[PDB]
């Protein structure tokens, strides 16, 4: 019993990961997009805001590489109010 | 006789019948009549996102279907 | 570097100047041992998650296990010396001045 | 070279074998006093065996045999119903076969 | 609305706690040709509320104690392990509903000897010191063969989640492919708490419980409710574990009722047992794991290892 | 006292767990997988001595991508300017800042 | 050697139990005919993306299309 | 969150239920009742022991159910059975050098 | 407040460790690395390592702290100034340092540290239908085949060694 | 102890050796480690008196602060570099720890205190392990660290090594006391070159072990542990005073025996680099080490200290100890100088 069940318990885990396969390149576009928006507004509002600052360069990479490197999360949500930033930084490791 | 100790094996089973009909209709409450989103991974996590962000109100359970589209 | 690093690092400092400065016990040095080992596993595990290494994380329970062992290795040392002297005590561990 | 300091030390064992510089002692009865409840036992442990079993008696003695002396046989008969109180009527007939 | 639902919980779980006092003292005794309670209240009812308003009110013991912050520490210890082990319980829906839920219970069920251990350091006995180091090394004992039991049926789910293990057991249940490891874990459940045949200090076999020493105890209520906390909820998990109930998710409360009857059935079978059996000796029961139970669970644990191989009947990992 | 026996017999017996630019379960990237990748294809085989001054630059930002120094640093200018100007009122957060916009997806 | 297994299945039998359930713990995956099964599905199973390939203009067995006929199947998980 | 909520709940509900133990029979001011090493086993320190190594090889051994979804079936077998090898060997030399004894 | 709960817990786990390593009695220098040991794994279980954590409590807590107060038990009778004051020497220190790195968002005790919480420097992506650090864990046995040979041999040898050396013969 | 276990134990030590010195992890470095100290502790405790437990227990405490401080200077350099590879340091805080760390796993000054004692508590087949066998795989790891060893501090342990094993040996009388001052100072000897040339280092490390296994295995074939004891062996048999003789003069530096070629190849190397000042004070520091070696060739060989009369039945009964190499051991700490370009085989 054991057997036909684990058998087709992995053809349903394969067909929920295949529903994932399908789903992710429209999920990967979206996110891209989040990214990009989350970075532009960060952009936009250090611009308004470093003015002040003597000598700052406004959307200075950190990095001597010009590659397209992982946004960290204080570079999303670091400007952003403490609800979101709990929502997205402890959001899954606290769900139940 | 031996019925006599049904009265408390009851009282016992009602005491333990209350916390999972209770955390059913609970889940059932807070979810839109539905049962509670289980996100043990990040790819269920990131999907519950989505829809507490496609929404609108600010909550998961609150499905939009094709009517949302044009 | 992240905050939370300083912290670890100073708990291992705590412990080691514990380990470095013996009351009366020896029971209260491999504490401060095993102390020592709880904040090299709390500092390597919140480097393996912090970078997303897949493979290291087997390391922090192989720590776990070789410092676990040596902690029962140490304990079997104590029960020997409280055996031989009646206490724990590290002044009785005195004979190899001569 | 002997100091004022590291003049109290002597020289270490020829065998590097020093000397070592006894067991647990019970005072034992039964748990719940229904059965037995009036027994006790000084044990001498050895960690899980026992050594020596020390059984203190006489918590019920009561002189049964000298308060017999001063009554006569048949009002010192219920006195054998009392020695062995769950075999009563042995002990009346055994007594009984006596007289 | 969360908060409701952990007090839907805890206090049900005290009030069947409550009443498994009751439900022992009758079912032992029809077994013993006699009766349990039927004076106090209608058939005995209010048993359970006259025997904790009396404890409550009831004079602590003669002594003092040797370390006080540890004698308040060792009961506040036992109720919370005691508690905090029925919020990962699937039920059909758990409470705390967590990937790594087995884990969970096994590492709070380890952390329940400091309560024994703690309760032997606070009484100013040496006598009750040892007979504390004697419980501790029983109750770490079992929880070998309690973690590698587990690991072996959880070989057969998939994951460490116990919500899984409702989906894993639709189709038969767990006992029928993994009896062996079902009987040695009940009865290593059964050494778990304390319980007879096992129960060494609360009863003979024992070098202190010897009638009028030393040794302040705790408030006896707290420990004796954390332990029947324990007792049920062991029942509960070895239902969910290998008794596993129908779940129709629009009607979850048939699988509530059919595992609530389960796990009643094996709680009055705790008590079934108790009223059966002499106490083991304690080197009989180190035997009983060391030379018995934990070479069958080594071997058993190597056949369910590879037993999905030989099979391909490997569970999916999520 | 390097006895390279596992190159001399050809096993494997910790060279996985070595690196992050490695074979990992399941094709799991690291954080810093193209930075490591970076500074070790720059250093492969110049020694360590040329390594020291020849690969600097992979080397600082692969440390930045792992410790974050510089863009912790950064985010801490501008959120302590962003502060002090909302200290002295020369400076409202935006809508998309404050939680009132309704994210994107 | 069958005089000496019944005198150890009469004294230990915890122990004969033992060995023998560890023993074919050890040996019967290497007789068994569904061995292979195992190492297909856990291979077969899809965690991660299935990055294509860019076509360069001979690759005649890649399909272009997950509907297409060539490509790896799973009739025989379908079926076994 | 929630899990701390419901720890913070059970920590709570068992310090108050032995505040009540502690103090509600403080309330009936009863009478004043005025009236009036350890010996060592190696067994003892032998089993805790025993359980300690035997725990540190569980902790190797709690991977194996997500192990078991490896496509090196060959080498994750082997070495599966290899760790509960090994325990049962510690297991064999615990018995035949007479450590099981008196607390078999 | 509570995006700062890693740094709060880690400043728990400190003052933990100056409460037991100022070493009153074993007993409670036991106590107070059982507590430093609950909030430690409460910082590993805010990064995501859920097994780790639990390995925490099941084989530090579970196992090797039992096997500690079951030694201190047997090997030492049933339960100062010098204690108390190098306890508020550290718990001075320790302060002291939360509030320069809390007012200056920068601090240099031997290396550099940001005054944030931590939660700047997380990952902005998802692992899928998998926990990388379960299937690193799980790679023990994949991978890890030395790695295995090794520590079950030295446990192996560990049995043996406590065996031969508790022995007195 | 059992032969089997005895057997098993010291496959053990040597595997946890030859972990050390293969591996390219350092997880693997530190297991090595472990399981080196966890299979020598029975080793130690072979005769079960009070003074190998206390010298067990003083082992243990040393060796397992010197893993954790090493763990942790692995910790640092996982967070500096984001890797394992045993090659050199990319923090100097993680040099200086484990630099710490494998100077207590050495016992080399000022973590010193710990060799003469667990020498001295322990057997001489024991201490020759320890002297001789624990030796390879800290200086293993330091040969694959050093370009990020910090020069002022291993050369301030190496004079510091040098100076407290000259002066510790001159108090003393008993025998495994002195071979334990004497490894402090051939140890400071060993790390004062590292850094200039680790090919002399290794030289120093083979020679001082040949030198060293000869004199324990010629302790062990007297059965002395005493200078007091050493002293009835010209009554007993007097080619072991001869042996004693040659190899206490080979240990102290003295041409033409084979201990003076490597503190000459290291005043070789250490002069090239435009060092003067530091291995003049190293070889006028070594007069103390040769200084309580004369002390002990004195009392041995070179006079007849008074007997007693039960050793006339001793000269009735031949050594059936199992004398394991020490003709070729005797013959290697002695008479290797004339074939000292060998040394290359060690480039
Ligand atoms: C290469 C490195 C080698 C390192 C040393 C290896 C051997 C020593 C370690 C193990 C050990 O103790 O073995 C016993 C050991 C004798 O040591 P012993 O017990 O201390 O000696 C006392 C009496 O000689 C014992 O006498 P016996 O009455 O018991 O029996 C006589 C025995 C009888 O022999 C046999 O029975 C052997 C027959 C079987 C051989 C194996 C078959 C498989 O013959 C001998 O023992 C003659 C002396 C053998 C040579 C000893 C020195 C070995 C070389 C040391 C390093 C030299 C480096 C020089 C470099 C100079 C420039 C830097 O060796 C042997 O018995 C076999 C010798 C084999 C030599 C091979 C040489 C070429 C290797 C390539
Ligand atoms: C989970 C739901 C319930 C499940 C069932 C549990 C409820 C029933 C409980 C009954 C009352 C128990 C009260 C407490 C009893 C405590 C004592 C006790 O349990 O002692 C255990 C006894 C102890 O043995 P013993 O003490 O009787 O024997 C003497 C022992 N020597 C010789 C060493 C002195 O037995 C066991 O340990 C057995 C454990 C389970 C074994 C399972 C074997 C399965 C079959 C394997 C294959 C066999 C065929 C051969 C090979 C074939 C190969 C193809
Ligand atoms: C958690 C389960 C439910 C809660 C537990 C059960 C509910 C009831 C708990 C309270 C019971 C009554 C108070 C404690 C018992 C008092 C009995 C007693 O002897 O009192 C005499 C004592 C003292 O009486 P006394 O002054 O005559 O003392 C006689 C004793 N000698 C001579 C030795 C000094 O009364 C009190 O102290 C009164 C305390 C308050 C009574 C209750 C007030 C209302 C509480 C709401
Ligand atoms: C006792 C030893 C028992 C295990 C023997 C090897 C088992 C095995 O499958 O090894 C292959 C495994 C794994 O082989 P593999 O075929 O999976 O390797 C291909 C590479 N990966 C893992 C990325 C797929 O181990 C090795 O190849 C190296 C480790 C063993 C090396 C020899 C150890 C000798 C110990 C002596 C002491
Ligand atoms: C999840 C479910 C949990 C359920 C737990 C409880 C299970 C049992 C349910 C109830 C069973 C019946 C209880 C009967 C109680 C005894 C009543 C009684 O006999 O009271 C008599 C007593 C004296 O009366 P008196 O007036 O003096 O008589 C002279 C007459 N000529 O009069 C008095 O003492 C005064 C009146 C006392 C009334 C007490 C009633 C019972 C209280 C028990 C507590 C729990 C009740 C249930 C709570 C949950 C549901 C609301
Ligand atoms: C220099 C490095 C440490 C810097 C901080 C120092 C804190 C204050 C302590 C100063 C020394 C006090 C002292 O005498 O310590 C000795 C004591 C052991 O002695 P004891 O057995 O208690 O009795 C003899 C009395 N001296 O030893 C102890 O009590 C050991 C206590 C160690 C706990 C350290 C806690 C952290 C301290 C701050 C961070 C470093
Ligand atoms: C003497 C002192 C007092 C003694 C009495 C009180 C203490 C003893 C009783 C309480 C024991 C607490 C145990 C808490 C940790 C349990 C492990 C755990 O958190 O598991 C649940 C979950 C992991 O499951 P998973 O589903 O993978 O993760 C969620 C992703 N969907 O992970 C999560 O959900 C993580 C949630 C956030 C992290 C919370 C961690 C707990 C808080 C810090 C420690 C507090 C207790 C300290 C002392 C413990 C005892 C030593
Ligand atoms: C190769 C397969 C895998 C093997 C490794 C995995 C094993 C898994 C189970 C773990 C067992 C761990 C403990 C083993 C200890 C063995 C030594 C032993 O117990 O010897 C003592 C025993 C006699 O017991 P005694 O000393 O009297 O104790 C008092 C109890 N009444 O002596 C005996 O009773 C004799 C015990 C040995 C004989 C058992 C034979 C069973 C044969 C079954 C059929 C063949 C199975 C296939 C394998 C080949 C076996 C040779
Ligand atoms: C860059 C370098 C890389 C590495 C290169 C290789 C390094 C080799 C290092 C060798 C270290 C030797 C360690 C000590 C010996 C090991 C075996 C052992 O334990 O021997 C002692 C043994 C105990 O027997 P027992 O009966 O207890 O003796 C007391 C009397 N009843 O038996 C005895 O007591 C017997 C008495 C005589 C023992 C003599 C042993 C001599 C061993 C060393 C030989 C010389 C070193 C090899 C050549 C140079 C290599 C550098």
């Amino acid at each position: 019993s054991m057997m036909r069940w684990n058998r087709e318990r992995r053809r349903l885990q394969i067909e929920d990961f295949e529903a994932r396969i399908a789903l992710m390149p429209l999920l990967q576009a979206e996110k891209d997009r989040r990214v990009l928006q989350m970075l532009r507004e960060n952009l936009e509002e250090e611009a308004t805001i470093m003015k002040d600052v003597p000598g700052w360069k406004v959307g200075e990479s950190v990095f001597h590489t010009t590659r397209w490197v992982t946004p960290m999360m204080g570079e999303l949500y670091g400007l952003r109010t403490g609800e979101e930033i709990l929502s997205s930084t402890y959001g899954f490791i606290w769900y139940t | 006789m031996w019925f006599e100790v049904l009265p408390g094996i009851a009282v016992m089973g009602v005491c333990l019948f209350i916390p999972g009909m209770a955390t059913a209709r609970i889940h059932r409450f807070s979810n839109g009549g539905r049962e509670k989103r289980v996100a043990h991974y990040s790819y269920q996590w990131y999907l519950m996102e989505r829809d507490r962000r496609v929404s609108g109100v600010n909550r998961y359970y609150v499905s939009k279907g094709l009517e949302n589209i044009d | 570097m992240s905050l939370v690093y300083m912290n670890i690092m100073m708990a291992f400092t705590v412990s080691l100047t514990g380990l470095l400065m013996y009351r009366s016990h020896l029971m209260s040095s491999l504490l401060c041992l095993e102390g020592m080992m709880l904040s090299l596993f709390i500092l390597a595990t919140l480097m393996i998650l912090n970078s997303h290494f897949t493979l290291a994380s087997m390391m922090p329970i192989i720590l776990l296990v070789f410092a676990a062992c040596e902690a029962a290795l140490g304990l079997s040392l104590l029960v020997m010396v409280s055996n031989t002297y009646g206490t724990d005590y590290v002044q009785n561990l005195n004979l190899l001045q001569c | 070279y002997p100091t004022k300091e590291t003049a109290h030390w002597k020289p270490p064992p020829w065998n590097d074998v020093d000397p070592p510089k006894s067991n647990l002692t019970l005072n034992f009865g039964p748990q719940h006093p229904a059965a037995h409840g009036v027994l006790r036992l000084v044990m001498e442990l050895s960690g899980e065996m026992v050594r020596k079993c020390d059984p203190h008696i006489g918590l019920l003695h009561r002189g049964t045999e000298k308060l017999i002396e001063y009554k006569t046989y048949l009002q010192a008969l219920p006195y054998f119903d009392r020695l062995d109180y769950v075999s009563m009527m042995c002990n009346e007939q055994a007594y009984s076969l006596a007289v | 609305m969360f908060m409701i639902n952990v007090l839907t919980l805890i206090i049900p779980i005290l009030l069947a706690v409550a009443f498994l006092t009751l439900v022992e003292r009758k079912v032992l005794g029809y077994m013993q040709f006699r009766k349990g309670p039927n004076v106090v209240g209608p058939y005995g009812l209010l048993q359970p509320i006259a025997d904790a308003i009396k404890l409550f009110i009831k004079e602590p013991l003669r002594p003092a104690t040797s370390s006080i912050s540890m004698f308040i520490l060792a009961p506040i210890l036992a109720l919370t392990l005691a508690l905090t082990m029925w919020i990962p319980l699937p039920m059909p829906y758990p409470l705390i509903n967590m990937n790594l839920g087995v884990l969970f219970m096994l590492a709070m069920s380890s952390l329940a000897v400091y309560s024994i251990l703690w309760s032997g350091w606070a009484s100013n006995s040496k006598y009750a010191l040892i007979g504390a180091l004697r419980a501790v090394a029983q109750t770490i004992s079992y929880e070998v063969t309690l973690a590698i039991i587990l690991l072996s049926v959880l070989l057969m789910n998939g994951s460490f989640t116990l919500s899984t293990l409702i989906i894993t057991q639709e189709q038969v249940w767990l006992i029928f492919p993994a009896w062996p490891l079902a009987m040695m874990w009940f009865i290593s459940t059964l050494a778990e708490t304390n319980r007879a045949p096992f129960d060494l200090t609360e009863g003979e076999s024992e070098l202190v419980s010897g009638f009028n020493v030393e040794y302040a105890a705790g408030p006896f209520a707290l420990f004796f409710m954390a332990e029947y906390a324990n007792i049920i909820m062991m029942n509960i998990f070895t239902t969910t574990l290998f008794l596993g109930a129908f779940h129709n998710p629009y009607m979850p409360e048939l699988y509530t009722i059919n595992f609530t009857i389960k796990s009643l059935l094996l709680s009055i079978t705790f008590l079934w047992i108790r009223a059966s059996y002499p106490r083991f000796r304690y080197d009989q029961l180190m035997h009983l794991l060391w030379k018995n139970f934990l070479p069958l669970t080594l071997a058993l644990c190597m056949w369910h290892v590879s037993l999905p191989i030989l099979l391909s009947s490997i569970p999916p990992q999520t | 006292p390097f006895f390279d026996v596992q190159k001399k017999l050809g096993v494997d017996l910790d060279h996985w767990m070595t690196i992050q630019s490695a074979e990992q379960p399941h094709r799991i990237p690291a954080r810093c997988h193209a930075f490591e990748k970076e500074w070790i294809e720059c250093a492969h085989g110049i020694g360590s001595i040329r390594a020291e001054k020849e690969c600097k630059i992979e080397f600082e930002d692969f440390r930045e991508c792992l410790l974050r120094q510089k863009t912790m640093k950064r985010l801490n200018a501008i959120k302590r300017q962003r502060d002090k100007l909302i200290k002295e009122g020369k400076y409202t957060p935006p809508p998309h800042h404050s939680g009132q916009e309704d994210l994107r997806p | 050697v069958a005089a000496f297994l019944k005198n150890v299945w009469a004294k230990e039998p915890v122990l004969v139990a033992s060995f023998a359930i560890a023993g074919l713990a050890v040996i019967l995956p290497t007789l068994s005919p569904y061995t292979k099964y195992s190492l297909m599905i856990n291979r077969a199973t899809p965690y991660n993306y299935p990055v294509p390939l860019r076509d360069d203009g001979n690759m005649p067995d890649v399909p272009s299309h997950p509907q297409d006929p060539q490509g790896p199947s799973l009739e025989w998980l379908k079926r076994l | 969150m929630n899990l701390m909520i419901t720890l913070l709940t059970n920590f709570t509900l068992a310090t108050l239920l032995v505040t009540i133990a502690f103090w509600l029979p403080q309330l009936n001011v009863y009478s004043e009742k005025t009236s009036p090493r350890l010996p060592f086993s190696m067994k003892f320190f032998l089993v805790a022991i025993t359980f300690l190594l035997f725990d540190l090889e569980i902790a190797l051994l709690l991977p194996l159910p997500w192990a078991s979804q490896t496509t090196n079936l060959n080498t994750m077998l082997t070495m599966a059975l290899l760790l509960i090898f090994l325990l049962a060997v510690s297991l064999a030399y615990e018995w035949t050098q007479k450590g099981l004894e008196w607390t078999e | 407040m509570m995006t700062y709960i890693v740094f709060i817990l880690s400043i728990i786990f400190v003052m933990g460790f100056v409460g037991f390593s100022s070493k009153p009695s074993p007993i409670y220098g036991g106590l107070g690395l059982i507590v430093s040991g609950g909030v430690g794994c409460g910082i590993v279980l805010n990064f995501g390592g859920s097994f780790l954590g639990l390995m925490v409590f099941l084989i530090y807590l579970g196992g090797m702290m039992v096997v500690f107060g079951y030694t201190t038990a047997m090997a030492t009778e049933q339960y100062n100034k010098v204690v108390l004051g190098t306890f508020i020497t550290g718990l001075l220190m320790e302060f002291l340092m939360v509030y320069y790195v809390l007012k200056d968002k920068e601090v240099e005790i031997v290396f550099k540290f940001n005054g944030m919480g931590d939660w700047v420097i997380y990952d902005t992506g998802d692992s899928g239908f998998f926990s990388e650090e379960a299937m690193g864990i799980a790679a023990l046995y994949s991978y890890g085949t030395w790695l295995v040979i090794v520590t079950g041999w030295s446990l192996l040898i560990g049995v043996v060694v406590i065996m031969e050396i508790t022995r007195g013969n | 102890m059992n032969p089997i276990i005895l057997i098993i134990i010291l496959m053990t030590v040597m595997l946890g050796t030859i972990i050390v010195m293969i591996s390219t992890h350092w997880l693997l470095i530190w297991i090595g480690f472990e399981m080196n100290m966890l299979a020598i502790i029975p080793i130690m405790m072979k005769k079960h008196n009070p003074r190998a437990t206390e010298a067990s227990t003083k082992y243990f405490l040393t060796q397992s602060t010197a893993s954790m401080l090493l763990m942790m200077a692995i910790i640092i350099n996982l967070m500096f570099s984001g890797q394992w590879t045993v090659m050199k340091l990319f923090n100097p805080m993680a040099s200086m720890l484990m630099t710490m760390a494998l100077a207590m796993k050495l016992g080399m000054a000022p973590f010193h205190f710990w060799v003469p004692e667990v020498t001295q508590g322990i057997p001489l087949s024991s201490g020759l392990i320890l002297l001789t066998w624990q030796k390879l795989a800290p200086m293993s790891v330091l040969y694959q660290i050093l370009p990020s060893i910090n020069l002022d501090l291993i050369l301030t342990l190496s004079i510091l090594s040098i100076t407290i094993g000259g002066w510790g040996g001159l108090n003393q009388t008993q025998l495994r006391k002195i071979m334990a001052y004497s490894s402090i100072a051939h140890m400071g000897w060993m790390t004062a070159v590292l850094l200039y040339n680790p090919t002399m280092t290794l030289l120093n490390l083979i020679i001082y072990i040949i030198m060293t296994s000869t004199m324990f295995t010629l302790f062990m074939a007297n059965s002395t542990t005493t200078t007091l004891s050493l002293s009835h062996t010209w009554n007993k048999a007097p080619i072991m005073t001869i042996l004693v003789l040659i190899t206490l003069l080979s240990m102290g530096g003295l041409p033409p025996l084979s201990g003076f070629m490597p503190k000459w190849m290291i005043i070789q190397e250490m002069t090239k680099n435009d060092s003067i000042i530091l291995p003049t004070l190293m070889a006028i520091t070594a007069l103390l080490n040769l200084y309580f070696y004369m002390r002990l060739t004195y009392s041995t060989a070179l006079t007849m200290f008074p007997s007693t009369n039960n050793m006339k039945m001793k000269w009735q009964f031949p050594t059936t100890k199992r004398m394991t190499l020490l003709p070729t051991m005797t013959v290697l700490s002695t008479m290797l100088l004339p074939l000292t370009p060998i040394l290359s085989i060690l480039e």
